[PDB]
């Protein structure tokens, strides 16, 4: 669904380090 | 010093810093030696989250530029100082990628990292590019990725998380810069079949999974 | 173009970008009229975010200096750059809420609202200041916080949603601040049972309450 | 960690 909050659906930013 | 400045980049990356990390991670680049898998990471998250950002912000303002006449100028005017934000952002990255990145990688794998994040920031410079440049601007982003899938096919095993990154992000190129639905989804069913093909690490099946996630979308 | 100014600060509201937002409401309360209640909120939303995230950054690099030969020696150059960042944004918060804002406050409301906001950024610069410095810097974020604390009493109701937010931020000063948790959970045990007897029209009072017992249950067992 | 203060809201 297209609005403004709309996430193009691409490779995100995952697999790194969390603290 | 590259160690220096490499763990300067985690630091401020740790730190929720991207300009900094960026920053750091440009200087690396700049020094003129091929990157490391940890180096050429540390340049996309960072470059990503600075860019991201702006192409958060933007989609935002140019929603509330669809009512007044004064206040929808503004909102113009806003949009502009985020899109010569989001261009000089875009363009520092097509520099290292052609002055150093590109020309340096020694290995098919890296070779085709590079090709898309080419695409990739080409293809961000599309959605913000106006009648004129648009289709020459929207070209180069289609050459580098299909450079990049054409490497990939022979070099790659189908389930390399590169080659499915790739694919999602040259899908999601063919769905929303060229309105093509089918060729979006004939590259991501295959890409998802072909590594379904041969189940004979973890990022490789969330990637499929993202893949399939967009075919159920577009449905 | 005091309207303009206001307009341009919801934009970058909206657009996630709070140094823009911060930018925007400086200017408008530089022009020295009394700020609505929407440009208010606007202004502390807007430095709450530009603070917010040096506070976050400090505290991650800081843990990291801690657990680190003479690689712990970047992270401490690095946190003092970060806190650089955080002392000249508390420092302008704190001009704004001196030459204007605690000034021109006419209304008891606007006035804890602001001696709240001052406690707040001297809270924040205590958080990262070294020793000699530290406790004078306590003292003017307690005289802040008092000063706001007397006057809500006299004049708010306790289900203020102000009130009750300056009793959470000045439970939290003595928690980690000084480091009383008795005396912080006396002021907030206070508010809270002081907001439940009103009850026997505003939503963000309860969050309020809810939030004052989620820091007793954790503070004391 | 998080210094239970007020929220943004
Ligand atoms: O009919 P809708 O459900 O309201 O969605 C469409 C919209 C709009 C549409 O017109 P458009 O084609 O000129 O963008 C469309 C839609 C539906 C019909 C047409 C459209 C086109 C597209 C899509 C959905 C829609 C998918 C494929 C193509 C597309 C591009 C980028 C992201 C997602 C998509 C307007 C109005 C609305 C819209 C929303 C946005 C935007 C613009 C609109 C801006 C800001 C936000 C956005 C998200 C991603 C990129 C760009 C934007
Ligand atoms: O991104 P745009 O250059 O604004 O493309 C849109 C157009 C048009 C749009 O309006 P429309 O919905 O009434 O056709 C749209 C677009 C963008 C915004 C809206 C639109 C709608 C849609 C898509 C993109 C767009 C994706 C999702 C939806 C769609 C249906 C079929 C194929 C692809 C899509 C007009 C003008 C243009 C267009 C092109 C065509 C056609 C019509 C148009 C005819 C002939 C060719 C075509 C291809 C496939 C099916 C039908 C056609
Ligand atoms: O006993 P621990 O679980 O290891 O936790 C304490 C720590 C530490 C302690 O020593 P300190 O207070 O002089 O910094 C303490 C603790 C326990 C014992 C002492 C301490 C003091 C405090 C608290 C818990 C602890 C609550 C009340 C007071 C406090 C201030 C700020 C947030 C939370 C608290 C060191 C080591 C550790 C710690 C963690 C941090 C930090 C420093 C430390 C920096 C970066 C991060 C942090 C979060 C919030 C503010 C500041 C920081
Ligand atoms: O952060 P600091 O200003 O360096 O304070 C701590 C101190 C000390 C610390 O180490 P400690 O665990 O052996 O007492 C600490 C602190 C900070 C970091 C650690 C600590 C632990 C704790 C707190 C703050 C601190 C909150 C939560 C925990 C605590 C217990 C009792 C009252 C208040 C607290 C030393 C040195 C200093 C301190 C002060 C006192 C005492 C001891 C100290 C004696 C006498 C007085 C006191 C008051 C209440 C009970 C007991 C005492």
């Amino acid at each position: 669904s297209r609005s403004g909050l709309y996430r193009s659906p691409s490779m995100p930013e995952n697999l790194n380090r969390p603290r | 010093d590259k160690n220096e400045l490499v763990q300067k980049a985690k630091l401020a990356e740790q730190a929720e810093r991207y300009d900094d990390m960026a920053a750091c991670m440009k200087s690396v680049t700049e020094q003129g030696a091929e990157l490391s898998n940890e180096e050429r990471n540390l340049l996309s998250v960072a470059y990503k989250n600075v860019v991201g950002a702006r192409r958060s912000s933007w989609r935002v303002v140019s929603s509330i530029e669809q009512g007044a006449e004064k206040k929808q100028q503004m909102a113009r005017e806003y949009r502009e100082k985020i899109e010569t934000e989001l261009r000089d952002i875009c363009n520092d990255v097509l520099s290292l990628l052609e002055k150093f990145l590109i020309p340096n990688a020694s290995q098919a794998e890296s070779k085709v990292f590079y090709l898309k994040m080419k695409g990739d920031y080409y293809r961000y410079l599309a959605e913000v590019a106006a009648g004129d440049d648009k289709k020459g601007i929207v070209d180069q982003s289609q050459q580098a990725y299909q450079e990049a899938f054409e490497i990939s096919k022979k070099e790659m095993q189908p389930t390399h998380p590169i080659r499915l990154g790739l694919a999602l992000n040259f899908s999601v190129f063919y769905y929303e810069i060229l309105n093509s639905p089918e060729k979006a989804c004939s590259l991501a069913k295959t890409a998802f079949d072909e590594a379904i093909a041969e189940l004979d690490y973890k990022d490789s099946t969330l990637i499929m999974q993202l893949l399939r996630d967009n075919l159920t979308l577009w449905t």
